[PDB]
């Protein structure tokens, strides 16, 4: 009824875009088949949201899949929700995009771009009133980066007046070895600022971090990143999939959250933090979840928020649990830590409360930030690039491609110039 | 008689009006079918009543009420809901997406492709009276709807019905129930805008009645729902005197004629007791001494704010139950000479009464107790001007560094328009402290 | 001290008590205001997609 | 963690307080336009007591009482009296008075009523304006106001203080009150006389360092002879009228300053009282007085920010945050104050 279509690209993209699907269908009681066997009807009452309508009341992702390789969109459809999605919606290419930014931008991606347009226009005409686009992708490859920011031109070409969301992976040479990620994902960076209005920034330093630090995973897996991944974007999109008041639709969002167009960079944190499988028998009392969701450890993006202060947060408490209690403490934050939010901006923390809890937890937390401290997440790439861009070095990758070196200079300087932003509103006051 | 067309914009302005129609049909014993049992001339009348309800020769009474909202499910609510029959289809108008919390939005953009309709949906009612009065109008100061299309909404019916008065119910912005960041920027804007268009408003902040319902009906958590029941009393509380037989405020006219000597300074304060929760086993009911002297309580008032430290212009006091002059008169000689009341030079220090013996009317299972007798005062008070004084505060804040106001400009509105409401409220500030204090 | 204006019926009464004496828009500007304003909005949008075809 | 804002850098008193509070470590500043404080310490004009109490989780509290300006301004101190009933110009404790404007309400033939039967009784007939000066000339000091622009008042000046000897000297008294949040009035058990250091010359009003009491009338012009900083405190003045009056301090004086202070703030109490309000007040006053030759107490101005005296500062900061911030905020884990009240049944 005001629906929203969302697209996943590439391996990352797709492999968290899953877990997702996953995790909502089963809140919103829907089974592999496509069936709703839940019992309480705050589960459909904005279904439509996420899923349309089918013979038989058969609820269908308004989920578009995309690779530039085959691999794993095969183990997309032969994973458990993989029956679930449209067929029709899997667009994908033969030849991957090698982790280069160029080839998903500007080649490879290209000739496929048309097709998975075709399948999101399909997705929008059956729509009474479509409020926008979500993307999963990551920025260190080359599609989910490359072919997903010249997707998210294209849809702002024919949708200009919709709102657009991604939640983009940041990468970490905690995580990959890949040498040319800082160069994909600072030209991914250079688009985002641009064309999206909310992104969630999902440092992939900040997960591993968690996994091994605070989780005690010695040998973390994508498996256990994404297991982070899939609860805090059940989280941040609790508000637009039950009945609620606050921060119920992508516009009310963004107005709620983004004081500046170009600012628009999000932490997310959640709490409880919990490891897969295993359960968390202890219920968390409502001060845990308040101190613990603005735990610099609770944070999906690897940066101190005590290093900045927070323009504007949104923070959703899901569970049966005293509202009474939530504002209390909700206040308590604010009042003890005040310096930390900008008081040129009053009241700039708000607050829901969805009855249903996440799967395996009685009470939890989601935190969404949108804090200067971000800066520190494109500093780090910044400097990771500037290594390499000083000596040219890996370039003919991209050059290859058609590319010149303007176009990098171009992005480290948007980059730049976004930190500095960061830092004016950093240091500001009345 | 003369009829009353109620407007009611956007979430906080349908909710509300919804909690209004629920009372006055239970006031005057009206079923949810429409039917109505006491009312001898079937088909029509020119009761007192009837300023409030037209009828079919079917027996119906339906309310003399729009809503309008840019978004369907709240106004969903109304046509699937216990009053459902009550209501014709045309006076219930809905959008497919809403203001966003934006007051350009709701104003510029999404104004423009409804307003015409809601103007014709309004002319279907003044049509069905032969002498029509004006328009109440409820909104919220802090929602994109409630603000931006009530703000034009109200420059047109001026040009449409330039006779006619307007009187608002406006929901002045709590950040303990609010939904927006930008409430400031938007009540701001509707107010400058509002302003000329106005003759009379009242406005209730959510903050005040929050506690009320926190302090006095021991609610651990307030919801709309509790804060709408307590809003409909104050607001059936204003408007009896136009649906009941009396000779106060029996016209819209007389409530700029008794409340408001200086137009723009028309934001009286409404101040309501007692105020007493029904799950209380055991109530002393309260004198009309105790009663009246409460209404000089600042946690009692609709806006908190301290009247001591400002003068008053006029003051009504609206008497529902068993209440005679006698007590009255003797209460108002105790608290004169117990209380700090002032008023300006050009005016008479005196009260304009008016009882209405009914007692008040509670909604069953709601969370007020019947009581024997109540009050609620009106006093146009330059202490309101103190909610002027916080909402441009945080505005200031705010568009010094001009956070979220690309959101404005990206819907056609200027951001010049943001400096001249402000200074709008500027010289109104100005005007309050010129009436009310001297060195 | 002086009541005035006592007024009763079936349903109430009403009185003044006084202790004291004393010592435009037409609709032709409106469609201009919102016509402005949506030009401003098509001009804004059609930048951005002079700025997309670039 | 309590929090607090400082909005008078200007303060000598508060200055202090801050840092008494500071040194709890459980109070923290904050900058002074996060609204966000459970204490403000405010300024001395346009203080917005508008915008206090409408911070959810925070208990408010400020250190002046909106209104009472009513109290601490000539003008207004002059008019409330001659007002209210509860004081009435019967009022014996306040030296006859008359609100004069110039001619850019006024009382000013009113005044003339009885200049013309103290000239119609050839007795004293000096009299005071509000830059400041004494005259028995009317229109010297009528024709002073006019060419000054502000609004003024004339007092019957005090032709008999008390004297003291050695010196043959003149004195004010100034006393320290705190009204708490629940109006509660504190008098502080140290005050002060301000001295002349110049025998007081009767027939000659131009040599004012002998009759201005003001402590920087007197610097700026025999300072510090018969004490630090022409500051007499209490034991010595005590002393001094055990010895040479046979009375004491409290019987011939202080009885009727206690009984002054309470009467001007019981008497406003309606009017400025914080106990039903969603913010709360206290505040500090500085009360001043003349003794005439006979042991009776005039009051002479009431001041809404006044500074202690360097010796009292500590003692008095101290009391300040004991009684009227940590009894509203109570931290974890020898009364320097006479608490005024009296109910007589009557
Ligand atoms: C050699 N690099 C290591 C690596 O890639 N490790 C891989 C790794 O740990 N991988 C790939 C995990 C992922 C999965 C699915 C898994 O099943 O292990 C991590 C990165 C999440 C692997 C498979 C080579 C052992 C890495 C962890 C990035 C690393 C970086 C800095 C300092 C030390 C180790
Ligand atoms: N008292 C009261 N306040 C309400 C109610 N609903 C919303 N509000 C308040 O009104 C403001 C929000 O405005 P809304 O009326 O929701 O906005 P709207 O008019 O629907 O505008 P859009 O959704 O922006 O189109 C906030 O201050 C809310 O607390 C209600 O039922 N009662
Ligand atoms: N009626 C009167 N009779 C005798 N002396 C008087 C008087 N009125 C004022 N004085 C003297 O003048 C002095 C200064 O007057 P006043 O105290 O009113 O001015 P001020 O407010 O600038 C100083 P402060 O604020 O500390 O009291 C007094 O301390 C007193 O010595
Ligand atoms: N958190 C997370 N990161 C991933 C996953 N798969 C790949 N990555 C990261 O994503 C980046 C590689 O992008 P990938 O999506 O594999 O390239 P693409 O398929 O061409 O878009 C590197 O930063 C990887 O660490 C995953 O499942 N979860
Ligand atoms: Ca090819
Ligand atoms: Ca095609
Ligand atoms: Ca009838
Ligand atoms: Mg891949
Ligand atoms: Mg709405």
């Amino acid at each position: 009824m005001r629906e929203i279509v969302h697209i996943q690209a590439g391996q990352c993209g797709n492999q968290i875009g899953a877990k997702f699907w996953e995790v909502i269908s089963d809140e919103h009681g829907i089974d592999p088949t496509g069936s709703y066997h839940g019992d309480s009807d705050l589960q459909l009452e904005r279904i439509n949201v996420y899923y349309n309508e089918a013979a038989g009341n058969k609820y269908v992702p308004r989920a578009i899949l995309v690779d530039l390789e085959p691999g794993t969109m095969d183990s997309v459809r032969s994973g458990p929700f993989g029956q679930i999605f449209r067929p029709d919606n899997f667009v994908f290419g033969q030849s991957g995009a090698g982790n280069n930014w160029a080839k998903g931008h500007y080649t490879e991606g290209a000739e496929l771009v048309d097709s998975v347009l075709d399948v999101v226009r399909k997705e929008s005409e059956s729509c009474d009133c479509l409020q926008g686009f979500q993307l999963t992708h990551s920025l260190g490859g080359g599609t989910g980066s490359g072919m997903g920011t010249l997707l998210i031109s294209k849809i702002r070409e024919e949708y200009p007046d919709r709102i657009m969301n991604t939640f983009s992976v940041v990468p970490s040479p905690k995580v990959s070895d890949t040498v040319v990620e800082p160069y994909n994902a600072t030209l991914s960076v250079h688009q985002l600022v641009e064309n999206t209005d909310e992104t969630y920034c999902i440092d992939n330093e900040a997960l591993y971090d968690i996994c091994f630090r605070t989780l005690k995973l010695t040998t973390p897996t994508y498996g256990d990143l994404n297991h982070l991944v899939s609860a805090t974007m059940s989280g941040v999109t609790t508000c637009l999939r039950f009945p609620g008041q606050l921060n119920a639709d992508l516009r009310k969002l963004a107005v709620n959250m983004v004081p500046f167009p170009r600012l628009h960079f999000f932490m997310p944190g959640f709490a409880p933090l919990t490891s897969r499988g295993s359960q968390q028998y202890r219920a968390l009392t409502v001060p845990e979840l308040t101190q613990q969701m603005f735990d610099a450890k609770n944070m999906m993006a690897a940066c101190d928020p005590r290093h900045g202060r927070y323009l504007t947060v949104a923070a959703v408490f899901r569970g049966r649990m005293s509202m009474k209690e939530v504002d209390e403490q909700m206040l308590n934050v604010q009042n003890k830590n005040s310096s930390y939010f900008v008081e040129w901006i009053p009241n700039n923390v708000k607050t829901a409360v969805c009855d249903i809890p996440p799967r395996g937890l009685k009470m939890s937390a989601t935190f969404i930030g949108n804090s200067t401290a971000i800066q520190e997440l494109f500093k780090r790439i910044s400097e990771q690039f500037t290594a390499m861009f000083r000596r040219k070095a890996f370039l003919h990758w991209y050059t290859g491609e058609g590319m010149d070196e303007m176009e990098f200079t171009e992005a480290e300087s948007n980059m730049n110039d976004l930190v500095s932003e960061y830092q004016q509103y950093q240091d500001a006051t009345a | 008689m003369r009829e009353c067309i109620s407007i009611h914009v956007g979430q906080a302005g349908v909710q509300i009006g919804n909690a209004c129609w629920e009372l006055y049909c239970l006031e005057h014993g009206i079923q949810p079918d429409g039917q109505m049992p006491s009312d001898k001339t079937i088909g029509g009348g020119d009761d007192s009543f009837n300023t409030f309800f037209s009828e079919t020769g079917a027996g119906k009474h339906v309310p003399r009420a729009v809503f309008v909202d840019l978004e369907p499910t709240v106004i969903d609510e109304v046509r699937t809901g216990t009053y459902r029959q009550l209501f014709h289809p045309e006076q219930l108008i809905t959008g497919k997406e809403d203001a966003a919390n934006n007051y350009a939005r709701g104003h510029y953009t999404i104004g423009k492709e409804i307003i015409d309709l809601v103007l014709d949906r309004i002319r279907k009612l003044a049509d069905q009276c032969t002498g029509l009065q004006g328009f109440l109008v409820f909104h919220s100061f802090g929602g994109g709807t409630g603000s931006g299309f009530t703000s034009l909404l109200m420059e047109r019916l001026s040009v449409d019905y330039g006779k006619k008065s307007k009187l608002e119910f406006s929901i002045y912005p709590a950040p303990q129930v609010s939904t927006a960041v930008v409430e400031p920027y938007n009540s701001i804007l509707t107010t400058h805008t509002t302003l000329e268009h106005s003759d009379c408003a009242f406005m209730v902040d959510n903050e005040a009645i929050y506690d009320i319902c926190r302090r006095n009906l021991d609610i651990e958590r307030p919801t709309y729902t509790n804060l709408n029941r307590l809003i409909s009393q104050i607001v059936s509380s204003i408007t009896a005197s136009l649906r009941f037989d009396g000779a106060l405020n029996v016209d819209l006219t007389e409530f700029q004629t008794n409340l408001v000597p200086y137009p723009r300074i028309h934001f009286p304060l409404a101040t309501y007791a007692p105020v007493i929760s029904a799950e209380k086993a055991y109530h002393e009911q309260l004198s009309v001494a105790e009663i009246t002297n409460a209404c000089f309580e600042p946690a009692n008032q609709m806006v908190k704010c301290d009247p001591r430290h400002g003068k008053y212009m006029a003051c009504c006091l609206l008497y529902r139950g068993d209440v005679v002059p006698k007590d009255v008169n003797a209460a108002i000689a105790t608290i004169k000479t117990k209380r700090s009341i002032q008023f300006v030079d050009w005016c008479p220090t005196g009260f304009k009464v008016g009882i209405n013996y009914q007692p008040p009317t509670v909604v069953p299972g709601g969370d007020l107790a019947k009581v024997q007798r109540a009050v609620c005062m009106l006093s146009n008070t330059t202490a309101i001007a103190e909610a002027w004084a916080r909402l441009d505060h945080k505005f200031d804040l705010m568009y010094a560094k001009r956070a979220f106001v690309h959101w404005y400009v990206g819907e056609g509105m200027e951001e010049g328009e943001f400096s001249e409401a402000r200074e709008d409220m500027a010289a109104l500030e100005k005007d309050y402290e010129e009436v009310g204090v001297d060195s | 001290m002086e009541v005035i204006e006592l007024n009763k019926c079936t349903s109430g009464q009403s009185f003044e008590v006084i202790l004291k004496p004393p010592s435009d828009p037409s609709l032709e500007e409106i469609q201009k205001k919102l016509e402005a304003a949506e030009e401003r909005r098509k001009y804004q949008e059609a930048e951005l997609l002079k700025h997309l075809a670039e | 963690m309590y929090t607090f804002v400082v909005r008078d850098e200007n303060s000598s008193v508060y200055a202090e307080v801050s840092r008494l509070l500071l040194a709890t470590g459980q109070w923290k500043r904050l900058r002074k336009d996060n609204p966000r404080f459970n204490l403000m310490l405010g300024e001395r004009n346009r203080l917005p007591f508008g915008r206090l109490g409408h911070e959810p989780g925070l208990v408010q509290l400020v250190n002046y009482y909106r209104g009472a300006d009513k109290l601490c301004r000539k003008a207004s101190l002059v008019k409330l009296i001659k007002t209210s009933p509860e004081l009435s110009e019967s009022c014996t404790w306040f030296p006859e008075s008359y609100v004069i404007y110039p001619t850019n309400t006024d009382e000013r033939e009113v005044f003339l009523a009885a200049y013309n039967r103290r000239r119609e009784g050839r007795e004293g007939n000096v009299w005071i304006a509000k830059g400041i000066l004494i005259s028995s000339e009317a229109s010297e000091l009528l024709d002073f106001i006019d060419e000054q622009g502000q609004v003024h008042v004339i007092q019957k000046y005090l032709e008999k203080p008390l004297l003291l000897e050695p010196g043959h000297r003149k004195f004010d008294i100034r006393s320290w009150v705190l009204v708490d949040h629940l109006y509660n009035i504190y008098l502080y058990r140290e005050g002060v006389l301000r001295t002349s250091s110049e025998p007081y010359n009767s027939a000659n009003f131009q040599d004012k360092t002998c009759h201005l009491t003001n402590h920087c009338i007197q610097k700026e012009y025999n300072y510090g002879r018969y004490e630090e900083g022409n500051e007499m405190f209490f034991e010595e003045f005590n002393q001094y009228l055990m010895d040479a009056l046979n009375t004491t301090l409290e019987n011939s004086i202080l009885l009727q300053i206690k009984h002054i202070i309470r009467s001007c703030l019981m008497c406003i109490e309606p009017a400025i009282s914080t106990k039903h309000l969603h913010y709360q007040s206290f505040q500090l006053f500085g009360f001043d007085f003349m003794v005439d030759e006979e042991l009776k107490v005039w009051l002479i101005e009431v001041n809404g920010a006044p500074a202690c005296a360097q010796k009292l500062y500590a003692e008095l900061c101290q009391g300040i945050v004991d009684v009227a911030i940590s009894s509203v905020f109570p931290l974890a884990d020898t009364s320097i104050f006479i608490k005024l009240h009296h109910h007589h049944h009557h």
